[PDB]
């Protein structure tokens, strides 16, 4: 009826209204060869759209215009979410309307980029974009909650009571997954894994989600784990190479408990959503204590929600009960959240047309935004 | 229709209602003027956008709560539209403006002006068929079975004597002051900034007065106790935070005793009522010492009648017995004694009829309100 | 008159603790639309509305006035 | 009694009536 | 003892420092405490890792600066311990507290735990002879050589009004409030994140403030001018790179009087201090209305006070005629009353001696002051 189009910072995925699986789940990273000397092979394209760019990683250029959600160029996005049609669903933008993600702390000019390319370049008959944390405490049923919103490109605690604009508690973070992938292959490389390229990025960013996790007590972890030969496990890599991981499965996610590694003069992630709950009333900060919604897929962790849940602990108080509210589909009940979100009766006139939007120009994102 | 008559329990800080014959009232709740400061995000979100009752007492994180009856006297007549507007909900009534007669109430020395609008309320919007307006003393009396008693009866903002000799009138030796717990919370206000306790917020002045009424007691040595070394007795919030108190809970309420505390001249509880008792007679005198109404919820404290007992034993001469009569329902008092004058069948030139204020004026009522 | 009677009744008896709280089961278990078709399909609110409108006309009417007397 | 259960605000453990020492 | 005596314009943001018998104070420099954020092998850098002056107003990107008084409050008194000894160090006084007598600064209602432990420093650990603190509305009325009025001394991260006529204290009116132009500045990357620019940074909010106190001022109409059409003043970074404003730079200090914004509640300091007009004397408030007292560096804003004349205007009755007092240095406006205060000969009874300290301390503290 519509089009949900859930806008990944790592990979994608998107669909109609009220559809269950989504369908473009493909990388939402840019991708161009070495155009060199060299003629073309048969006739091929120049921009690499995700799997494409997947398939051949070994020359494609691996980019984002997104710089932890932040498009840089809207052109590349654009292709790809036109050929995201006329790849997955091949319907035209313009008979139904579609539905987009975004993040607070976020430049209008940025979503009314985003506007104009949908009007004046896909002619939308309606468009509508909401942040990705409403459809995670949507796809978990509620309205009051702390959203702890985690993509793999940014992070924002999204503290709500009865669906309720709060946003000087929410605060909008750039912790991406690929930070932590940064200095993953960096400390690869002085451990005689040596590599460069984004498609090193690739294949240990899955590594990171084959066997990177969340340990406990990381110094005592560490010092066991440096200890438990057995922990550092390997694997043989597509390629001939084999890998050792024992404390970097969980040496990298510390990075997010302490800036330190990256000196991003910051707080740990749990005291940064503890940082967040400081922002409100105590009280209520109860009920958010129970609402402990973590959410986003980048919280997709072995050992992680007893991890944060134990240092907000021991921030809490002993009655102020910690409850954790994660399942294991909230990378997909962002978009699902969405795609069953498009149902809803009111927002099927919650709307921004096309003479609606024409008729007041970028300035109507801003009370169309939620 | 003259059926069982609403009798509204009013009330500076706490004004509530029930029925005539009835010995507890179904609709008990204070006043408080709420309502949300945020925006409707996620759609689904609980509203009324003005919140009263349970919705107020669940939703404390989110409402500007405001008060027309500033030292019970109203000045807001728009929340007297609101506040009756929740209490015109038939969750809140179960009938209309018509369905029974209702009973309001007074606190003496107060304009004309009130019962003017106030009338124009409930007999031009709202349609009440009888009711009477008056001193809650009187109801306190009829409680006690007595007719001669000085109604030491105070609100929230309030706090006054009524000197009665079988309900007479004697408005010159009546008196009345408009000046009490309101204040003294948000002086505690003031203690909490000394203190270092940062809050500022109508939600957390709740709190106070949960304090007030629960961690907030009386002595009756004003400078041995305050010389004295306090335990700094730990309030623990819903939170469960350590809040100290020390000798400011008895501290607090010596500015009743002592008005200049706050800079306002005034000469006490205590003198003022003397002052009523000169206004009476030596003979009578002797009675209203035996004959003394406390009444009012702010003057539940830890020997606060004890301590106003020492006071006046200062202040009145040798052989002279006081006697004090506070029942553990000091509000209802008020309450019960409506549901019994409301009860009577003489009554209906005690009430007002509808028609008849709607023929000339509510200075027909005035000569019926002395 | 009986109509808003029996609305109010109804109506109460929908506001029960009970209905309401399956509806927070349903679309807190995932069964997304209860609420919203359920308050969709519901047409007490516009019936009491539209009594709403034709209050002051139904009322004070001379019926007695004229058939009684 | 009974009331001063139905209602919450209502304390006890202090008489109603206070009386002055009326040295006889 | 006979000695200069240290004169310390110690402000929540801005501490500066001197002696009476010079008019200037020649320690001047604002509220830091930066610790290298950076590990350092090589020779070629200083150390002390708490940098006050030169290497602190030199490698800001170095140093993680800190702000200890939260609100003017600080709990990390060890650093202004330092800061202290950095004034008795050779870069600005040489001398000791023994050898000195001293002065510093206070706000209005303070949690008595801070002035207890400034104490225990001063004469624990330092041991100053004679010494007294106060507020700094005092000194402001030596920089007025006014007497009646209400000192509105609202510096860096605190706002508060003190009306006091002829010299005579009035608690009750005289009102704090623990948020200023630090806030302001705080709003300011609050617009930078609006319009992305993550300048996070102590040293970061720092050029924040030198946007603030560079390109910011104050325009009287607040939708007229803010609606209206910017030009988006390209500011020059501290490598001089061209940077827009927009709206930004006269809408942010809005927020002072509408702190709805930011999630507060609160009416624009004026306001409360027309609170305490009204909490004053009615022919005697036309006198505290012609003393416009201005204080605090926060004022700084082109058409600043003239904006608060509309506010007058659109609050205070006819005729009541204003009269702005506004002072040359500000700041050293308040630090040059502090000459005057402490160069006056009298201030023995004035002063506490260290063996005061020792007989009682904070009973002797809170005792002596008011
Ligand atoms: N088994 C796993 N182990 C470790 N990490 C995982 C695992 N599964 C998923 N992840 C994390 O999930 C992240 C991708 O999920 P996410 O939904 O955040 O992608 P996204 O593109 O940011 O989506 P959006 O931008 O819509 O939030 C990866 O960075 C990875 O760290
Ligand atoms: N234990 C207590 N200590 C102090 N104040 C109390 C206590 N209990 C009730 N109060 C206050 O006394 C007031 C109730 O007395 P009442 O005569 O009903 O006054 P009101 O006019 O304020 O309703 C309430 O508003 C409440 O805030
Ligand atoms: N042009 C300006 N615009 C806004 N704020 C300013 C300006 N100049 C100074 N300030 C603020 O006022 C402060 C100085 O005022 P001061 O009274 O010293 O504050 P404090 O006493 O709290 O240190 C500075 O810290 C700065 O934040």
């Amino acid at each position: 009826a519509a089009l949900v189009v859930d806008n990944g910072s790592g990979m994608c995925k998107a669909g109609f209204a009220g559809d269950d699986a989504p369908r473009a789940v493909f990388p939402s990273i840019v991708g161009r060869p070495r155009h060199q000397g060299v003629m073309v092979g048969m006739g091929q394209k120049d921009s690499y759209v995700g799997d494409e760019a997947q398939s051949k990683r070994g020359i494609l250029t691996l980019k984002y215009p997104i710089e932890h959600g932040i498009v840089t160029n809207w052109d590349d996005m654009e292709k790809i979410w036109h050929h995201t049609f006329y790849n997955e669903l091949r319907v035209a933008p313009e008979e139904h309307p579609v539905l987009l993600t975004e993040a607070p702390l976020n430049p209008k000019a940025n979503r009314e980029k985003m506007t104009q390319i949908m009007f004046e370049t896909f002619n939308t008959p309606a468009m509508y974009v909401a942040i990705q944390a409403v459809l995670s405490l949507y796809a978990s049923g509620r309205t009051t909650g702390i959203v702890m919103d985690s993509g793999d490109g940014v992070t924002h605690t999204v503290p709500i009571y009865e669906g309720y604009a709060l946003p000087h508690a929410i605060l909008r973070l750039d912790l991406a997954g690929r930070d932590l992938t940064d200095y993953l292959m960096k400390i690869l490389t002085e451990r005689g894994y040596s590599f460069t390229t984004t498609a090193e990025r690739e294949i240990v960013r899955d590594i990171k989600e084959k066997l990177c996790y969340v340990a406990l007590d990381f110094e005592q972890e560490m010092a066991t784990a440096a200890s438990s030969s057995s922990l550092e496990k390997s694997y043989e890599l597509p390629d001939g190479q084999v890998i050792t991981i024992g404390n970097e499965r969980f040496r990298c996610p510390e990075a997010l408990f302490q800036p330190s590694f990256l000196g991003m003069e910051s707080c740990g992630i749990h005291e940064t959503t503890f940082n967040s709950i400081m922002k409100c009333d105590v009280d209520i900060r109860k009920d958010l204590y129970a609402n402990t919604v973590l959410s986003g897929g980048t919280t997709m962790y072995p050992g992680i929600a007893d991890r944060m849940q134990k240092e907000i602990t021991a921030l809490a108080p002993s009655t102020m009960k910690i409850k954790i509210i994660a399942p294991p589909e909230r990378k997909y009940s962002v978009w699902i959240g969405g795609s069953i979100l498009a149902s809803l009766s009111t927002f099927q006139q919650m709307w921004i047309s096309k003479q609606e939007y024409d008729e007041s120009g970028p300035s109507i994102v801003h009370r169309k935004c939620f | 229709i003259a059926n069982q008559p609403v009798v509204i329990d009013n009330g500076s800080g706490v004004i509530k209602a029930g029925f005539a014959g009835d010995q507890i009232p179904k609709y008990c709740f204070p006043n408080y003027v709420g309502r949300p400061k945020h925006v409707r995000v996620m759609a689904g979100a609980l509203e009324g956008d003005i919140f009263i009752g349970p919705k107020a007492e669940e939703h404390r994180g989110l409402l500007s709560i405001r008060y027309p009856m500033e030292h019970g006297i109203v000045k807001d007549w728009n929340d007297m539209e609101r506040i009756w507007q929740y209490v015109y909900s038939k969750d809140q009534l179960q009938t209309f403006s018509e369905e029974h007669p209702v009973l309001l109430t007074e606190a003496p020395l107060n304009p004309r002006k009130n019962r003017e609008r106030a009338a124009e309320v409930f007999f031009e919007t709202f349609n009440v068929p009888a009711l009477f307006i008056s001193m809650q003393a009187v109801l306190s009396l009829y409680a006690t079975g007595r007719t001669t008693g000085v109604v030491l009866d105070s609100g929230d903002g309030v706090t006054h004597a009524v000197p009665i000799y079988e309900g007479f009138a004697m408005p010159h030796s009546i008196m009345r002051i408009d000046i009490a717990g309101r204040d003294v919370s948000r002086f505690l206000r003031l203690y909490l900034r000394k203190e270092g306790y940062d809050f500022h917020s109508s939600s957390e002045f709740e709190i106070v007065k949960a304090i007030k009424e629960r961690a907030c007691y009386l002595s009756i040595n004003p400078q041995k106790d305050e010389t004295l070394e306090t335990e700094k007795a730990q309030y623990y919030l819903p939170d469960g935070s350590t809040i100290e108190i020390g000798p400011s809970r008895f501290r607090a309420p010596e500015l009743l005793f002592r008005p200049d505390l706050i800079g306002e001249e005034s000469e006490g509880i205590h003198e003022v009522l003397v002052f009523a008792i000169q206004k009476s007679d030596m003979d009578l005198r002797r009675t209203l010492f035996s004959n003394i109404v406390l009444s009012g919820g702010s003057t539940l404290f830890k020997g606060f009648g004890d301590r106003l007992l020492s006071e006046v034993k200062k202040l009145a001469p040798k052989d002279v017995k006081i006697r004090i009569s506070a029942p553990q329902e000091r509000l209802y008092s008020t309450w019960i004694g409506g549901s019994i004058l409301a009860s009577l069948d003489t009554f209906k030139k005690m009430w007002v009829s509808k028609k008849e204020y709607e023929e000339d004026g509510a200075r027909s009522i005035h000569r019926k309100t002395f | 008159l009986n109509l808003e009677r029996a609305l109010y009744r109804i109506q109460e008896k929908r506001e029960s603790p009970e209905v309401l709280l399956t509806l927070d089961i349903l679309k807190h278990g995932k069964r997304f639309h209860a609420t919203v078709s359920f308050d969709t399909d519901t047409g007490l609110k516009q019936a009491l509305e539209t009594v709403n409108d034709y209050n002051p006309l139904m009322k004070d009417f001379p019926l007695n006035d004229l058939l009684s007397a | 009694d009974p009331k001063y259960a139905d209602l919450p605000g209502i304390a006890r453990n202090e008489p109603d009536v206070y009386e002055t020492s009326d040295l006889p």
